[PDB]
C-alpha cells in the first residue's frame, strides 16, 4: 500500500527460537562465507549456500526421505513446523539431514538404497559440506 | 434437511474464536487478545523476550498474562 | 440426503472398508495416495457394528485411510468420520 | 395416576424404535422425569422389555443406556428393588454371547453404585449357601462385579468372614470362588491387594473338604496369572502347602494343585525356579504316564511354563524331561484329538526354542514316513514352525538327508490335499537355501510328476510350490530345470478351472521374475500372443495374475515385442483402470505404466485424446486416468501441449473434458507439477472467467490440486496470480460451484500462507452489506479453524478508542 | 464361564460370618430407614449431535 | 571466558583504532547506585527514629553490610 | 538463492526438568527440556559432575513433561505435551542410547492453540491415569494399563470439557489405590463478558475443582468445587495414601494454603519477608517453583520466591488431619525454572537464565538457631527473616549456558 515498487521475498524459514543477531562472515581459515545467527536460547547456527545443482538435489532427496522414515519424535510434521507462519522457501534442514547418522543400520541401508548409494557415502557427503564452512 | 454441509457449518460456529455477520469489533478483538496471551504462554522464547524486556521473572509474567485473560480490552458496551 | 458424520472423539479402534469402497478416502472419495490410518469412536465400534464399513456399513475386509491431501490440510484431526444415517433407525439400513 | 404413567413411559417405545433425533429427545425427557416417575413403574416397565425373547443386541444396548441414566438420578430410591433387578439380570453373566456379559456387568455396576454396599450384601447374602451350583455360580460372579465396581478394600471384610465360616462348606466354596472371579475379571489391577487376597484364601488349601481345596488351588492359579510377572513375595505360605499337596494328592485335586504350581513357577528367581521345578518335574513325569485327557492337558501346559523360566537348564531338560516326553506324548491317539493336538504342537515348538532345533527335529523326523495321515500332518506342522522360528544354522548332514526324504515322501503320499504339506515344504527348502543343491533334481522330478496329472488340485499345489520355491531354485545356480518346468507350465495354458489357471500363471510369473529375460527356454515372442486372450477372463485370480505377468514382461523384456501388439494390449487394458477390485486396479495401473514407458507417449496420447470426445462418462474416467499415468511415466512435458490444443477447440463438452483431465493429472503427479504451473495458467485464467458454471467449478478443482500438490517448493508467485482469478467467484449462489471455490481457497491457504488470505479477507468483515459480511465471515472462519496460531503474527493494528484498549503492547516492546 | 477345564473341575461335588451379617443387616436397615455425589458433565450437558438437531428444529 | 556486567546489555560497538568495546546496559524496574545509597540512608534514619531503648542500633549494621547482587 | 541450515551450538536454556529411574537401574537421571530439544543428564554421586548422555531434536514446541511408572515396575516412562495435537509416551533404551516411542494418540490440531490441549499434564501418582488439558474448555483423560508381557497399554480418552472456563494449573492428587483424582485452578468468565459496568470482572473468584475418575464405571465425575480467598498460581501434590494426608498446597500471592475435601479446615501461612528490604513496598511475593522429597519416614517441600530464597515446608498432622504449616529459610540460589531433589542428597537447579548448578545437601534437620515460622503463630504485619550466605548447600558443579544472547 505504501510505495509503488515492492520487494520480493526469496527465502522463508522458521528457526524455532527468536534470533537477535545476524552476520555474514567466514569462520575458519581457508573457508567460505556463512550467515551466522544467534538465538535467545543460547543457540548458534549458520545458513550456507549450495555450490552446484547436483549438491542441492542430493540434500533435497535426503531431507525428503527422512521426513517419512524418521518423523519427529513428538508427533509434529517437519514441513509443517518449518512452515509455521510462512511456507518454507528455499532452505534445506541439515539438522534433520544429519539425523541419518543416528538411525539404525536397517533404516540407513533402506535410505541409502533409495538414494542409490552406500551409507558410508551418505555420511561423507554430510561431513563435507559442514567442514567447508563451519567446523 | 439434515446434510453434511449444514453439519459442518454448525460445528464451525462452535469453535471458539469464530464469528458471523453480527460479530462486533469488541468481540473480535477480545478473541484476538485471548489467543495472543495463550500463544505467548505456549511459545518459550516470546516469553523469554517479554521477561527480559520487563525485568520480571517468567512465573510472574505467566501469572500476569493469566490475570489479564478475564477482561482484556475493558468492559463491553450497552 | 440425510447423511452426516459422527464427529465424536475418536479412540483406539481402527476403521474398516468393504470391498466395493476399498481404496477410497473416507472424506473426499479419492483414490490417490492413502496416507493416514482412520480411527473411529468406541460407540461406532460395538457389538454388531464391530468391523463394518465406515462409508457404507457393509462387511469390512481392509483398513480405511485418509488421503495425503486430507492429511496435509489436517482433516484427520476432526472427530470420528463414520457416516450416520439420520433418515432411518439403528437396525435399519 | 397409575394408568397414565405407562402412557407417558411410551417414551420407552420412542427410545427403542426411533431415529437418532427422536431417541436423543426421549432420552433427555426420561432422564429429567426419572425422579418424578419413580423406581417402581420405571423398572416395572423396563424389565419385561429387557427379558423379552425377541430383543436384539442394539435394543439391549439402548436399554442399558436408559438404565444407566435413570440409576444416576434415582440414587437410593432403588433399594426396595435391587432384588428384582438382580433376579432379572443375574443371567447375562453366564450367557454364551460376549456382549450380553458386558452389558450385565454394566447394569450390576451401576446398581451397586446407586445402592450401597450394605444393601447389596444384605440382598445377595442368602443365595450363598443355596444348594444349586448354578445359583452359587452366578452369585459369585455378581459379587466379583460389585467388588470391581466398589473397590476390593470395601469387600475384604465380608470375604474374610465368609471364607472362614464354620457352618457351610458351600459358603466357603462360594467365597473362594468369589476371590477367583475377582482375579479373572480385574487382572493386573489386583496387585496392590495380592497379599490380602492370598491371606484370605490360604487356609483353604488344607481344608478337609476336597471341593474347597480344589477351588483354593484354582484361585491361587488365577491370582498368579493376574499378577504375572510381578508378585512372588505374597506367595510363600502357599508355596509350602502346595508342594506338600502335590506330593500327597491324586486326581482332580492334584490337577488343580499342579496348575497352580505351573502358574507360580515362572514368577520365581533362578534358584527357586530350579529347586521347585525339580520337585514338580518328578511328579510331573509320573503324570506324563496317565490316561486322563484333562490331566494330560494340564501337564502339557505345566511343562511349557516350567521349561520357559530362566533357572531351568537346557542340560537338565535334555537329560530328564525329553526322553519320557517324546516317549509318551508322540503317538496317534495324541494326533487324533484336536485341543490336545494344538497344545502339544505349541509345547514342542517352545521346548525347541530353548533346547535347540536339532534335538527336537532329530527326535521327530523319522515319523515323517508314517502310515497315519494325521500323524504326518502333526509332525510337519511342528517341524515347519520350528524351522520358521529358529532356522537351519545348526542342522547338519544325515539330518538334511532324513528331512528331505521325509518331506518328499509326505508330499508324495498325501491323499487329501491341504496347505500344511505345501507350507512345510516351502519353509524347509527356503530355510535351507543355498545348501540344497544336491537335492533339486529329485525335487523337480517330483514336482513335474505331480504337475503332469492328478485331478488339477495336485497340479495347483505343485504350481504354488514352484511359485514359492523358484527364488531358491535360481539362486542355487540352476536354470535348466526351471526352464524345463517353465516349458511344461507354458503347455498348461488352456484350462477348464480358473483357480488352477491362476496358480500356473503365478508360477510362470515367479519364473520369469527371477530367470533372465534372455537365457530362457520358453520364448517371449510365443508366450505373449498366448497370454493376450487370457486378459478377457473374468475370474479375479486369473485376471490379477495375467495382468501382473504381462506387466513383468513389458518391464524387463519390452525389446522382444512390437509396438503394434503393445498398442492392442494397452487398449484392452484401458477399461480395467476403474475395475471394482483394488488388486486388479493396482495391477492395471502398474502394467499400463510399464507399457507406456516401453513404447512412448506420442501415438498413445493421440488415440486417448481422440476418444476423449466420442466417449461417454463411465468410459471417460479411464481415459483421464490413462492420460495421467502416461504423463507420470513419460514427463508431462510431452502431454500438456497436446492436451491444451484440445481445449483450443471451440466446443463445450470438450473443454470440460480437458479440464477434468487436467485436474486429475495434477492430483496424480503431485510435486512433479511444480514445473508446469506457468504453462497452464492462461487456460485457467480463461476458464475461471467463463459463462458456464462447470468450467469455473472444474478450474477451481484444478487450482486446488495444483496448490496442494506443490507445497514447500516455492511457486507462490504463480499461485498468487491464480488467487487473483479465483477470488471473484466467492459471490456464487450455486452450491457445487461455491463448494469448489471454497476448496480451492483452502488449498491456497496451505500453499500461499494465512497472511495473504487474511489480507484479502479483511476487506469485507465489516462491510455495510449483510451479504458481503456473510461471505467474508465464512472465508475467515475457514482460515481461522485452519492455522489459528499462525494468525497471532498477522493481525493488523487496531487503535484505542475512548473506552476500550485494543493495542497489543508486548509486541511493541523493544530489547 | 466356558472352558473344558472348568467343566472338569466343577463336576466332583458331594460365628465370623454371623458377627458380620448382624452389623451388615443393622446398617442396611438404618440405610433403608432414611425416607420411609460428583456431577456427571456428559449426562447433564447436550452433545454436539443433540445441539445440531436442536439448531435444525429451531430453524 | 566471561566478563561480568552490571545491568542487561543491549548493544555494543567496536572502536576501530583501539579495538575497544563500548557497551550500554539498561534495566527496567531498577535503581541506580545514587538512588540506592540515598534510599539506604533514608531507611537507616527512619529506623534510628524508633524512640525505643536507641542504645542498640541496627542502623549502623544495616548501612555497612551489603549483599552481593549477583 | 538456495540455503542449507546447520546448528553449531545447540540451545542451553532449560524449560522443564524431571527426574527418575529412566534406565531401569538404581541410578537417577534427569530429563530436561530445552525449547525444541530433549536431553538426558546423569550426575555422578562420586565426583558431583553432570554428564549428558543423549540429545535429540524433536522439531516442535515442548509445553509439558511428566514422569510415571506402573505398580511393580522399576523403570520410569516419559509423557510429553507439545504443539502437535498428540500425546506421546517415551522410553529410554540404555543399550541403544535412544528414546523409543511407545505410544502416540491424536486428539486435535497443531500449533500452540487456545482450546486444544497440550499446555498442562497431570499424572496419577500410582501411574494408572494421565490428564492433558488446554488453557480453555478442554480436558482429556487416558487410562494406563499393562499386559502379561509387562507392556504399556493406553485406552480411548474421556472428556472433561467445561465451557467459558480458564485453567491455571492442574495436578494429580495422591490417593492411595482409591479412584484417581485431579485438582485444577479454574475461573469462569461467562459473566464478566455480559456486564458493561465491569464489576462482574471484579469480584469474580477462582475455584478449586476436584475431578474423580471412576475406573470401574469408566467416566469422570466433578466431585468438589470451592472458591478461594485470593487468586493462586500453581498447586502442589501432598504425598498421601499411607505416607501422609492427601490434599494440595495452593501457592498464592503472600500466602500458602493447605486444602483437602472432607472435614479438613483450611490452614494458611503468610510468606516471610526479608528484613530491611529495599524493594518497592507495593509489590507482593509469589513462589516461582517447588520440589518434593519423600523418605521412608518423612517428607518435606522446597519452595523458592521471586527473590531466590528457598523455604523448607513441613506439615504437622494428627491421625489424618493437617493442623499446622511450618516454614523455614533454607538458602538463597538464583531464580530457578525447576529444581530436583535427588536421592543421595543433591539438588539440581535449572535457572531461568544463565548457568545451571548442582548442589550437595550438607545439612537437613537443622543444627542452628534461626527462627521457624508457622501458621499457628498469632499475628496482627508479617514474618521477617535475614538472608545470609550458603549454609545447608555446597556448590559442586556448574553448567555453562549462553541463554539469553542479546547481541
Ligand atoms: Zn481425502
Ligand atoms: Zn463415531
Ligand atoms: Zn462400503
Amino acid at each position: 500500500n505504501g510505495a509503488s515498487q515492492k520487494a520480493e521475498v526469496i527465502m522463508n524459514y522458521h528457526v524455532g527460537e527468536t534470533v537477535l543477531s545476524l552476520q555474514k562472515t567466514t569462520l575458519i581459515p581457508g573457508g567460505s562465507e556463512s550467515l551466522v545467527y544467534t538465538t535467545l536460547s543460547g543457540g548458534i547456527g549458520i545458513l550456507v549456500p549450495f555450490t552446484s545443482h547436483e549438491d542441492h538435489d542430493f540434500f533435497q532427496h535426503v531431507e525428503m526421505h527422512l521426513r517419512s522414515e524418521h518423523p519427529p519424535l513428538c508427533g509434529r510434521d517437519h514441513l509443517s513446523f518449518r512452515s509455521y507462519y510462512f511456507p518454507v522457501k528455499n532452505v534445506i534442514d541439515g539438522d534433520l539431514c544429519e539425523q541419518f547418522n543416528s538411525m539404525e543400520p536397517n533404516k540407513q541401508k533402506n535410505v541409502s538404497e533409495e538414494l542409490d548409494r552406500t551409507p558410508p557415502e551418505v555420511s561423507k557427503k554430510l561431513e563435507d559440506i559442514r567442514t567447508r564452512y563451519a567446523f | 434437511r439434515y446434510t453434511i454441509h449444514s453439519q459442518l457449518e454448525h460445528l464451525q460456529s462452535k469453535y471458539i474464536g469464530t464469528g458471523h455477520a453480527d460479530t462486533t469489533k469488541w468481540e473480535w478483538l477480545v478473541n484476538q487478545h485471548r489467543d495472543s496471551y495463550c500463544s505467548y504462554m505456549g511459545h518459550f522464547d516470546l516469553l523469554n523476550y517479554f521477561a527480559i524486556a520487563e525485568n520480571e521473572s517468567k512465573a510472574r509474567v505467566r501469572f500476569n498474562l493469566m490475570e489479564k485473560m478475564l477482561q482484556p480490552c475493558g468492559p463491553p458496551a450497552d | 440426503p440425510d447423511l452426516i458424520f459422527c464427529r465424536k472423539q475418536a479412540g483406539v479402534a481402527i476403521g474398516r472398508l468393504c470391498e466395493k469402497c476399498d481404496g477410497k478416502c473416507v472424506i473426499c472419495d479419492s483414490y490417490v495416495r492413502p496416507c493416514t490410518l482412520v480411527r473411529i469412536c468406541d460407540e461406532c465400534n460395538y457389538g454388531s457394528y464391530q468391523g463394518r464399513c465406515v462409508i457404507c456399513g457393509g462387511p469390512g475386509v481392509s483398513d480405511a485411510y485418509y488421503c495425503k491431501e486430507c492429511t496435509i490440510q489436517e482433516k484427520d484431526r476432526d472427530g470420528c468420520p463414520k457416516i450416520v444415517n439420520l433418515g432411518s433407525s439403528k437396525t435399519d439400513l | 395416576e397409575e394408568q397414565k404413567e405407562r402412557k407417558i413411559m411410551k417414551l420407552l417405545l420412542k427410545i427403542k424404535n426411533g431415529t437418532p433425533p427422536m431417541r436423543k429427545a426421549a432420552l433427555r425427557q426420561i432422564t429429567d422425569k426419572a425422579r418424578e416417575f419413580g423406581a417402581g413403574p420405571l423398572f416395572n416397565q423396563i424389565l419385561p422389555l429387557l427379558m423379552s425373547p425377541t430383543l436384539e443386541d442394539q435394543e439391549r444396548h439402548l436399554l442399558v443406556k436408559v438404565i444407566d441414566r435413570i440409576l444416576y438420578k434415582l440414587d437410593d430410591l432403588v433399594r426396595p428393588y435391587v432384588h428384582k433387578i438382580l433376579v432379572v439380570i443375574e443371567p447375562l453373566l453366564i450367557d454364551e454371547d460376549y456382549y450380553a456379559r458386558v452389558e450385565g456387568r454394566e447394569i450390576i455396576s451401576n446398581l451397586a453404585k446407586a445402592a450401597g454396599l450394605a444393601t447389596m450384601i444384605s440382598t445377595m447374602r442368602p443365595d450363598i449357601d443355596n444348594m444349586d451350583e448354578y445359583v452359587r455360580n452366578t452369585t459369585a460372579r455378581a459379587f466379583a462385579v460389585v467388588a470391581s465396581a466398589l473397590g476390593i478394600p470395601s469387600l475384604l471384610p465380608f470375604l474374610k468372614a465368609v471364607c472362614k465360616s464354620k457352618k457351610s462348606w458351600q459358603a466357603r466354596h462360594t467365597g473362594i470362588k468369589i476371590v477367583q472371579q475377582i482375579a479373572i475379571l480385574m487382572g493386573c489391577a489386583i496387585l496392590p491387594h495380592l497379599r490380602s487376597l492370598v491371606e484370605i484364601i490360604e487356609h483353604g488349601l488344607v481344608d478337609e473338604q476336597q471341593k474347597v481345596r480344589t477351588i483354593s488351588a484354582l484361585a491361587i492359579a488365577a491370582l498368579a496369572e493376574a499378577a504375572t510377572p510381578y508378585g512372588i513375595e505374597s506367595f510363600d505360605s502357599v508355596l509350602k502347602p502346595l508342594w506338600k499337596g502335590i506330593r500327597q494328592h491324586r486326581g482332580k485335586g492334584l490337577a488343580a494343585f499342579l496348575k497352580a504350581i505351573g502358574y507360580l513357577i515362572p514368577l520365581m528367581d533362578a534358584e527357586y525356579a530350579n529347586y521347585y521345578t525339580r520337585e514338580v518335574m518328578l511328579i510331573l513325569i509320573r503324570e506324563f504316564q496317565s490316561p486322563d485327557e484333562e490331566m494330560k492337558k494340564i501337564v502339557l501346559k505345566v511343562v511349557k511354563q516350567c521349561c520357559g523360566t530362566d533357572g531351568v537348564e537346557a542340560n537338565y531338560i535334555k537329560t530328564e524331561i525329553l526322553p519320557p516326553f517324546f516317549k509318551h506324548f508322540w503317538q496317534h491317539r495324541m494326533a487324533l484329538d484336536r485341543r490336545n493336538y494344538r497344545q502339544l504342537v505349541d509345547t514342542t515348538v517352545e521346548l525347541a526354542n530353548k533346547v535347540g532345533a536339532a534335538e527336537i527335529i532329530s527326535r521327530i523326523v523319522d515319523d515323517l514316513k508314517d502310515e497315519a495321515e494325521q500323524y504326518r500332518k502333526m509332525v510337519m506342522e511342528t517341524i515347519e514352525k520350528i524351522m520358521g522360528n529358529l532356522g537351519a544354522a545348526d542342522i547338519d548332514h544325515k539330518l538334511e538327508e532324513q528331512l528331505i526324504d521325509g518331506i518328499l515322501y509326505a508330499f508324495q503320499e498325501q491323499t487329501t490335499e491341504d496347505s500344511v504339506m505345501l507350507n512345510g515344504f516351502g519353509t524347509v527348502v527356503n530355510a535351507l537355501g543355498k545348501r540344497v543343491k544336491p537335492y533339486l533334481p529329485q525335487i523337480c522330478g517330483t514336482v513335474l510328476w505331480r504337475l503332469n496329472n492328478k485331478s488339477a488340485k495336485v497340479r495347483q499345489q505343485a504350481a504354488d510350490l514352484i511359485s514359492r520355491t523358484a527364488v531358491v531354485m535360481k539362486t542355487c545356480q540352476e536354470e535348466k530345470l526351471m526352464g524345463h518346468l517353465g516349458v511344461v507350465l507354458y503347455e498348461y495354458l488352456g484350462e477348464e478351472y480358473p483357480e488352477v489357471l491362476g496358480s500356473i500363471l503365478g508360477a510362470l510369473k515367479a519364473i520369469v521374475n527371477v530367470i533372465g529375460m534372455h537365457k530362457m527356454t520358453p520364448p517371449i515372442k510365443d508366450l505373449l500372443p498366448r497370454l493376450t486372450p487370457i486378459l478377457k477372463n473374468r475370474h479375479e485370480k486369473v485376471q490379477e495374475n495375467c495382468i501382473d505377468l504381462v506387466g513383468r514382461i513389458a518391464d524387463r523384456g519390452a525389446e522382444y515385442v512390437s509396438a503394434r501388439e503393445w498398442m492392442r494390449i494397452c487398449f484392452e487394458l484401458l477399461e480395467l483402470l476403474k475395475a471394482h477390485k483394488k488388486a486388479i486396479r493396482r495391477a492395471t495401473v502398474n502394467t499400463f505404466g510399464y507399457i507406456a514407458k516401453a513404447i512412448g507417449p506420442h501415438d498413445v496420447l493421440a488415440t486417448l485424446l481422440n476418444n476423449l470426445k466420442v466417449q461417454e462418462r463411465q468410459n471417460r474416467v479411464c481415459t483421464t486416468v490413462a492420460i495421467a499415468i502416461v504423463a507420470e511415466t513419460c514427463s508431462p512435458f510431452t502431454v500438456l501441449p497436446a492436451l491444451m490444443n484440445e481445449y483450443r477447440v471451440p466446443e463445450l463438452n470438450v473443454q470440460n473434458g480437458v479440464l477434468k483431465s487436467l485436474s486429475f493429472l495434477f492430483e496424480y503427479i503431485g510435486e512433479m507439477g511444480k514445473d508446469y504451473i506457468y504453462a497452464v495458467t492462461p487456460l485457467l485464467e480463461d476458464a475461471l472467467m467463463d459463462r458456464d458454471l462447470v468450467h469455473r467449478q472444474t478450474a477451481s478443482a484444478v487450482v486446488q490440486h495444483m496448490s496442494l500438490g506443490v507445497y514447500g517448493f516455492g511457486c507462490e508467485d504463480s499461485l498468487n496470480h491464480l488467487l487473483n482469478y479465483v477470488w471473484p467467484n466467492v459471490f456464487e449462489t450455486s452450491p457445487h460451484v461455491i463448494q469448489a471455490v471454497m476448496g480451492a481457497l483452502e488449498g491456497l491457504r496451505v500453499a500461499i500462507g494465512p497472511c495473504r488470505m487474511l489480507q484479502y479477507c479483511l476487506q469485507g468483515l465489516f462491510h455495510p452489506a449483510r451479504k458481503v459480511r456473510d461471505v467474508y465471515w465464512k472465508i475467515y472462519n475457514s482460515i481461522y479453524i485452519g492455522s489459528q496460531d499462525a494468525l497471532i503474527a498477522h493481525y493488523p493494528r487496531i487503535y484505542n478508542d475512548d473506552k476500550n484498549t485494543y493495542i497489543r503492547y508486548e509486541l511493541d516492546y523493544i530489547l | 464361564n466356558f472352558d473344558e477345564e472348568n467343566a472338569y473341575f466343577e463336576d466332583e461335588e458331594e460365628d465370623p460370618l454371623e458377627a458380620f451379617m448382624a452389623e451388615v443387616e443393622d446398617q442396611a436397615a438404618r440405610d433403608m430407614k432414611r425416607l420411609e455425589k460428583g456431577i456427571r458433565d456428559d449426562i447433564e450437558e447436550e452433545d454436539d449431535q443433540e445441539a445440531y438437531f436442536r439448531y435444525m428444529a429451531e430453524n | 571466558v566471561a566478563f561480568p556486567l552490571q545491568y542487561t546489555p543491549r548493544k555494543f560497538v567496536i572502536h576501530p583504532e583501539s579495538n575497544n568495546l563500548i557497551i550500554i546496559e539498561t534495566d527496567h524496574n531498577a535503581y541506580t547506585e545514587a538512588t540506592k545509597a540515598q534510599r539506604k540512608q533514608q531507611m537507616a534514619e527512619e529506623m534510628v527514629e524508633a524512640a525505643g531503648e536507641l542504645a542498640a542500633e541496627m542502623a549502623a549494621a544495616f548501612l555497612n553490610e551489603n549483599l552481593p547482587e549477583s | 538463492m538456495f540455503l542449507y541450515n546447520l546448528t553449531l551450538q545447540r540451545a542451553t536454556g532449560i524449560s522443564f526438568a524431571i527426574h527418575g529411574n529412566f534406565s531401569g537401574t538404581k541410578q537417577q537421571e534427569i530429563v530436561v527440556s530445552r525449547g525444541k530439544i530433549l536431553e538426558l543428564l546423569r550426575p555422578d554421586p562420586n565426583t558431583g559432575k553432570v554428564h549428558t548422555l543423549l540429545t535429540v531434536e524433536v522439531f516442535g514446541v515442548i509445553r509439558s513433561l511428566m514422569a510415571f511408572r506402573l505398580t511393580g515396575g522399576t523403570k520410569d516412562y516419559i509423557v510429553v505435551g507439545s504443539d502437535s495435537g498428540r500425546i506421546v509416551i517415551l522410553e529410554y533404551q540404555p543399550s541403544k542410547n535412544m528414546f523409543e516411542k511407545i505410544h502416540q494418540e491424536t486428539f486435535g490440531k497443531s500449533g500452540c492453540r487456545r482450546i486444544v490441549p497440550g499446555q498442562f499434564l497431570a499424572v496419577d501418582p500410582k501411574g494408572r491415569a494421565v490428564m492433558i488439558s488446554a488453557i480453555e474448555k478442554q480436558k482429556l483423560v487416558y487410562i494406563l494399563n499393562r499386559d502379561a508381557a509387562a507392556r504399556l497399554t493406553i485406552s480411548s480418552p474421556l472428556e472433561a470439557h467445561k465451557a467459558n472456563t480458564l485453567v491455571y494449573h492442574v495436578v494429580g492428587v495422591d490417593v492411595g489405590f482409591e479412584n484417581p483424582m485431579f485438582a485444577c485452578l479454574e475461573m469462569d468468565y461467562e459473566e464478566a463478558d455480559n456486564d458493561p459496568t465491569g464489576e462482574a470482572a471484579a469480584n469474580t473468584q477462582q475455584t478449586l475443582t476436584f475431578y474423580e475418575l471412576d475406573l470401574g464405571l469408566n467416566h469422570v465425575v466433578r466431585k468438589y468445587s470451592e472458591p478461594l480467598e485470593e487468586h493462586g498460581n500453581f498447586l502442589i501434590t501432598v504425598p498421601g495414601g499411607s505416607d501422609g494426608p492427601s490434599g494440595v498446597l495452593i501457592c498464592s500471592e503472600n500466602y500458602i494454603t493447605y486444602k483437602n475435601f472432607g472435614d479438613q479446615p483450611d490452614i494458611r501461612c503468610p510468606i516471610p519477608r526479608r528484613r530491611n528490604d529495599l524493594d518497592d513496598p507495593e509489590r507482593g511475593m509469589i513462589f516461582v517453583c517447588s520440589a518434593t522429597h519423600k523418605t521412608k519416614s518423612m517428607f518435606f517441600f522446597l519452595a523458592q520466591t521471586e527473590q531466590g530464597d528457598i523455604f523448607k515446608i513441613t506439615l504437622e498432622t494428627d491421625e489424618d488431619m493437617v493442623t499446622e504449616i511450618r516454614l523455614k529459610y533454607f538458602d538463597t540460589v538464583p531464580v530457578a525454572a525447576a529444581m530436583c531433589v535427588l536421592k543421595t542428597g543433591f539438588l539440581f537447579v535449572a535457572s531461568e537464565f544463565g548457568n545451571h548448578y548442582l548442589y550437595q545437601i550438607a545439612h537437613l534437620g537443622d543444627d542452628d538457631e534461626e527462627p521457624e515460622f508457622s501458621s499457628a503463630m498469632p499475628l496482627e504485619d508479617t514474618f521477617f527473616f535475614q538472608p545470609r550466605p550458603l549454609k545447608n548447600l555446597v556448590l559442586v558443579d556448574e553448567l555453562d549456558s549462553l541463554s539469553p544472547i542479546l547481541f
